[PDB]
RNA sequence: UUGACCUCGGAUCAGGUAGGAGGACCCGCUGAACUUAAGCAUAUCAAUAAGCGGAGGAAAAGAAACCAACAGGGAUUGCCCUAGUAACGGCGAGUGAAGCGGCAACAGCUCAAAUUUGAAAGCUGGCUUCGGCCCGCGUUGUAAUUUGGAGAGGAUGCUUU
RNA sequence: AAGCUCCUUCGACGAGUCGAGUAGUUUGGGAAUGCUGCUCAAAAUGGGAGGUAAAUUUCUUCUAAAGCUAAAUACCGGCCA
């Protein structure tokens, strides 16, 4: 029951206790480097249902991201550019899965779940070998995360026509003339 | 109508004839691995949903489980004896679930299953 | 002179002060590259050398990538 | 008990940090050298 | 394969059938 | 082009590939339908004369007057 | 348009379509305000105003087309910000028992009363309501004064342009007994 | 439109996606006491306990954004207060 | 205001005196274990098999 | 002067910030815990409950495996897990639950008084995760909980859960619902005092 | 005095892994101008070219918080018409979809949310006579069961390995 | 080990995420077409999207913020033909 405990704690986020632990984390964080390793999650509930096992596998990596914009906006978000440093840092995992963890207001922190395809219990392990296949290299780096599917607008319905299924396949397909042998 | 690059994009399909061959030969290996079986799964009949086109019937995803209950096939051997199962389907019309129920035990009725082993 | 012997490439090509090629960029780990020279894409493409180990892959492919030795030999 | 050794020890430590982060300019050195201290941290003597 | 596929293979297994004329 | 021209101008042999396909286009084995098979007939054909249906769903078209294999 | 004509006004913004037309009461009473002027659009296409007296009756809804809004570079005139206008109303107006309802409402939104300390000090424009199809139509004027020949009023056009056809009368604030149907309604 | 035997269906779990899960209520309760209030909540509170009641539903919508979560949070901390006060 | 005012238990003040749970209680907590059983009978198949 | 590391210092500045932050009630009540005596006699009667080590499990599955080459009572341990404790506090199965005070991240337990609390069942904070933990045969348990006894030790388990009830539970009691902090000792107070006279006297 | 736990480090420690090339097609970030038209300005070129990052034999997408108003459909993808329609544009230059319908191919699933609690049943190593020995990971949760057009638990009788 | 059936027993579903305001960018698409940044910041007979003048906001249809998956589709490069 303690992950459901956890999950209405972190939805009352300005609730005195979650906001005293955020600050002195924001402080802690802020004290170490700006992309480090967790030991353990500081969200267990919301490490495990984007799928955090603990297993010899799976990392944690905190990564401070400077908030703001270039009033030019990045079409990325600060979510998918904490993911593609921390793979750049670890370019033998594969990125899993990020989620949020502190805010204050010069710096986002955000906690990425990171899995060793290379691990004997990785592999051997169904439900994971998926990313030990090679075309998984790199899924924060083609925005194949969830922040990256956010972004690319991969929703079914009328409000994305122009964007599910690829946009720039979908300008391609619109613009490309067809041309038959009996015309 | 030609403001844009239709010259670095223009398809031609000189292809037709050879990919239909590839599709036949596609079809024909499907047949040699499933080589008793048909080479496509059973599919129920559904009504268009359109006024302009509800008069007149289809072939739709698959069959839905209360119409395979009452034509007396289980749900799990249902994909394995070759029929297709859609469980977002909803009936709402004793007409479709008896006209499927019909297509069903016509099915039934033409059938040969082999025992196992 | 502003270009020296670049060893990774071979050209003189190699400022002096900047200590950089002009033709790959001997410093930087990737060899440079622009779309925009296709001829020189074309000159320094792969096929254009000695092909030492991908010319003789096709091969083991081929066959299947197989390790051993024929039954009955030596 | 109350982590005051500690307390004393860390404030020494993080104001040291300060003046040799500040005086790593020299201007903050010149005015250092300038600027005349005040009377109301020598109060306590007789006023 | 996962022990929940493997049951379902084994007691579900693709069936050979022939459809008559 | 460069590596055709490459290849073209070296002593290094053709490696001609042999003309695999990742499906069997014919059944194969000792049952009735590989034995009654006939590698040159269409599987319309094949199952016409087997006396059992090919495909369940709609014809796309016209079938030769002998077809029974399409319902 | 309607928000700065109307000095004695509060502008709020999206109401809920799965709320209640009588939480509409509650949300008046909130903000301390007799009269309920709601526009509920349908399909991003067609506008529909409810005017209602909170809490108790009368509640008109109209189906409401023809818009000319104002920044619409073809009028040419303008009025002060709140002024108090003069209500231009019709002989059709007067006879028709829920045509003078419908009065008696707009009179209650359009009212600007007398001693505010949000209105003008001066007059300078009309509002008037016509009734000529089985609509009403509404125009906003500027009062232009210019010397007589050896002074005249000269009326130019100055604000919204829409077109209301009636629809129902409801006894409540937004609910109760229908009093009046147009059954001639034809919806788009 | 055309003639058509209604059928009866079955009920939905998805559409019984609405929680009335009462060991889900107890956790929300629960941890509502046990992480307290946010400055804004607390606010409501004081407003609601000294009587401004449609003063605290303004402040709600103000930081929310919708009628209907202004009633639903003020009707949430009129609870809080109401069993406070039982507890008391 | 007091900054940082005294919890006023309003939930945990009452007690409740029945389990959160009413799903059934399953015959493996009555019965005895069936995975060590399996284990068992693993351990008795190796010491047969020497 | 000397310079320390940087996880010494990040590590004894978290223990400033600990003593001098005000810690809300959940925290403060865990900041709260139980004293020598209480400990030693909650850890006899537990130890006698102790779980089975990894090699005494295999020795004990080997000697009924020997006994069918060539009929017992249900085995009663301490149970741990911080989601088995917390189904068998909801489920009122447990009769008494040991918290340890250092878990962190906290969230995992800060709960768990309260929940015992509302259920009715005593419950305790013990200093040490480790010691908890040594109970079972891990290097760390977040939360422990007795749930039944022998009969051997039915009084001694009911006199325990008396004696942490009253002895524990009366003092929480008193001091569980305030706040925590606020132990400023000399050089914080004269800061103090240094920023009063340095802002409320003429400027801000 | 001793010993654990937590955190942070060292080793030419044991075993692995990343870089670069290629880039026709593919997934993202960033991103012009020439030109056309219009009192002027938005627009067009173009969500293009150049630049940067990342994969494969395909990639991507993908099993409805969908379409619809039906007598209903039923993951995704591609072709035909839809259609130069709806819509947005000084209702200029112009831009410009989708549902339906016919077809090609069709395949479904895995977790988090529950206590195995009458037994961590799970897994990495490295020592092997290859049969099993320990070290460890892990309860801040590794196995089995379950994934909401469901399911669990008891009971009950058939049917499957 | 597995499937069904029955029921005086239960039935847990993703939060700085929706959403409101706003700036940029983008689309045929201010019910903002989608996306990003920024300030505030949710619910549990709940939430999303549509239908409807029909008299109240009734009706219809799905479950978002976790994940995998062949085929039909593209191909100026690779091994060939
Ligand atoms: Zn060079």
């Amino acid at each position: 029951g303690a992950l459901k405990y956890l999950e209405e704690l972190s939805k009352k986020k300005q609730s005195d206790v979650v906001r005293f632990l955020l600050r002195v984390r924001c402080w802690e964080y802020r004290q170490l480097n700006v992309i480090h390793r967790a030991s353990r999650p500081s969200r267990p509930d919301k490490a495990r249902r984007l799928g955090y096992k603990a297993k010899q596998g799976y990392v944690i990596y905190r990564v401070r991201v400077r908030r703001g914009g270039r009033q030019l906006k990045y079409q990325r978000s600060l979510r998918a550019t904490a993911e593609e440093r921390v793979g750049r840092r670890c370019s033998n995992l594969r990125v899993l899965n990020s989620y949020w963890v502190n805010q204050d207001s010069t710096y986002k922190y955000y906690e990425v779940i990171l899995v060793d395809p290379n691990h004997k219990a990785i592999r051997r392990d169904p439900r994971i070998n998926w990313i030990c296949n090679p075309v998984h290299k790199h899924r924060e780096c083609r925005g194949l995360t969830s922040t990256g599917k956010k972004s690319r607008g991969l929703n079914k319905g009328h409000r994305f026509n122009k964007t599910r299924a690829g946009r720039r396949k979908t300008w391609k397909r619109h613009n490309t003339l067809s041309l038959w042998r009996y015309r | 109508h030609f403001r844009k690059h239709w010259q670095r994009r223009v398809r031609c399909h000189f292809d037709q004839p050879g990919k239909k061959v590839t599709r036949r030969l596609a079809r024909r290996a499907k047949a040699a691995a499933l080589a008793p079986r048909p080479v496509d799964k059973l599919r129920p009949i559904v009504r268009c949903p359109t006024v302009k086109y509800n008069r007149r019937t289809r072939l739709g995803r698959g069959f839905t489980l209360e119409e395979l209950k009452a034509a007396g096939i289980p749900r799990l051997l249902a994909p394995t004896i070759g029929i297709a199962v859609d469980h977002r389907r909803k009936n709402l019309s004793e007409e479709s679930l008896a006209a499927n129920v019909q297509r069903l035990k016509d099915y039934k009725a033409r059938l040969i299953l082999f025992p196992r082993k | 002179k502003t270009h020296g012997l670049c060893r990774r490439c071979g050209r003189r090509s190699l400022h002096n002060q900047k200590k950089v090629c002009a033709s790959c960029g001997y410093p930087a780990a990737k060899t440079r590259k622009y779309n925009w020279s296709e001829k020189a894409k074309r000159r320094k493409v792969t096929g254009t050398g000695r092909m030492r180990y991908l010319s003789t892959v096709p091969r083991r492919f081929k066959n299947g990538f197989r390790t051993g030795v024929p039954k009955g030999a030596r | 008990e109350d982590g005051d050794q500690l307390e004393r020890e860390l404030d020494a430590m993080y104001e040291h940090y300060k003046e040799r982060k500040a005086s790593q300019d020299a201007k903050y050195r010149a005015k250092r050298a300038r600027q005349e201290v005040d009377d109301e941290e020598w109060e306590g003597l007789s006023a | 394969v996962l022990e929940k596929t493997k049951k379902r293979l084994t007691h579900f297994p693709q069936r050979k059938y022939a459809v008559k004329a | 082009r460069e590596l055709q021209k490459r290849k073209r101008r070296s002593s290094r042999p053709t490696i001609r590939m042999p003309n695999r396909r990742k499906k069997a286009l014919n059944p194969a084995g000792n049952n009735i339908i590989a034995k009654s098979w006939n590698k040159k007939e269409t599987l319309s054909q094949n199952y016409t004369r087997f006396g059992l249906v090919a495909k369940l769903g709609k014809a796309t078209g016209g079938t030769a007057p002998g077809n029974k294999a399409l319902l | 348009d309607l928000a700065s004509m109307l000095p004695h006004g509060r502008k709020d913004a999206k109401f809920d379509t799965k709320s209640r037309l009588y939480e509409l009461c509650e949300l008046a009473e909130l903000y301390n305000c007799n009269n309920v002027l709601f526009f509920e659009a349908r399909k991003g296409k067609d506008l529909y105003m409810w005017f209602s007296k909170v809490p108790n009756g009368p509640t008109v809804k109209f189906y409401a087309q023809n818009l000319h809004t104002m920044e619409e570079l073809h009028f040419q005139g303008n009025c002060l910000k709140g002024s108090r206008p003069i209500l231009s109303f019709d002989a059709a107006f007067e006879q028709e028992p829920y045509l003078k309802v419908i009065k008696e409402l707009f009179l209650h939104t359009f009212g600007v009363p007398q001693g505010h300390k949000k209105s003008k000090p001066f007059i300078d424009h009309v509002l008037s309501f016509s009734v000529a199809d089985g609509k009403i139509w509404v125009r906003n004027y500027e009062i232009r004064e210019v010397e007589k020949v050896k002074t005249d009023i000269n009326l130019i056009e100055i604000g919204p342009r829409f077109v209301l056809t009636p629809i129902i009368i409801q006894e409540g604030s937004f609910g109760g007994p229908i009093l009046y149907e147009n059954k001639r309604f034809i919806s788009p | 439109g055309h003639k058509t035997t209604r059928r009866v269906l079955k009920e939905r779990p998805s559409r019984r996606k609405g929680a009335q899960s009462k060991r889900t209520q107890f956790v929300r309760s629960l941890i509502r006491e046990v992480a307290g209030l946010a400055p804004y909540e607390r606010r409501v509170i004081e407003l609601l306990r000294n009587g401004k009641d449609k003063r605290a539903r303004k402040f709600s919508k103000k930081k929310l954004g919708t009628f209907g979560r202004a009633k639903r949070k003020c009707e949430e901390l009129q609870r809080i207060i109401a069993e406070s006060r039982r507890a008391h | 205001e007091d900054p940082y005012p005294d919890t006023v238990e309003w939930f945990t003040s009452v007690e409740e005196k029945m389990p959160l749970s009413a799903a059934p209680e399953p015959k493996r907590r009555f019965i005895p274990s069936k995975n060590e059983a399996k284990q068992i009978m693993k351990l008795v198949r190796a010491i047969r098999e020497g | 002067m000397v310079k320390w590391p940087e996880y010494i210092r990040l590590q004894r500045q978290k223990k400033i910030l600990r003593m001098r932050l005000k810690v809300p009630p959940a925290i403060a009540q865990f900041q709260y815990t139980l004293d020598k005596n209480l400990a030693a006699q909650a850890f006899k009667l537990l130890n006698k409950y102790r779980p089975e080590t990894k090699q005494e499990k295999k020795e004990r599955l080997l000697r009924e495996a020997t006994a069918i080459k060539e009929v017992s009572k249900k085995p009663y341990t301490v149970k741990y897990g911080l989601n088995h404790v917390v189904g068998l506090i909801e489920n009122k199965k447990a009769s008494l639950v040991l918290i340890a005070n250092d878990v962190d991240p906290i969230e995992l337990v800060v709960f768990l008084p309260a929940l015992c609390r509302k259920m009715g069942i005593p419950y305790a904070i013990i200093k040490g995760k480790a010691r908890l933990g040594t109970l079972v045969h891990k290097k760390t348990a977040a939360v422990v909980a007795i749930t039944e006894v022998r009969s051997e030790d039915k009084n001694e388990l009911a006199k325990l859960i008396s004696a942490v009830k009253e002895g524990y539970l009366e003092k929480v009691e008193d001091t569980r619902k305030r706040w925590g902090g606020g132990i400023m000792g000399f050089k914080a107070q004269k800061r103090e005092e240094k920023r009063k006279k340095s802002l409320e006297t003429a400027i801000k």
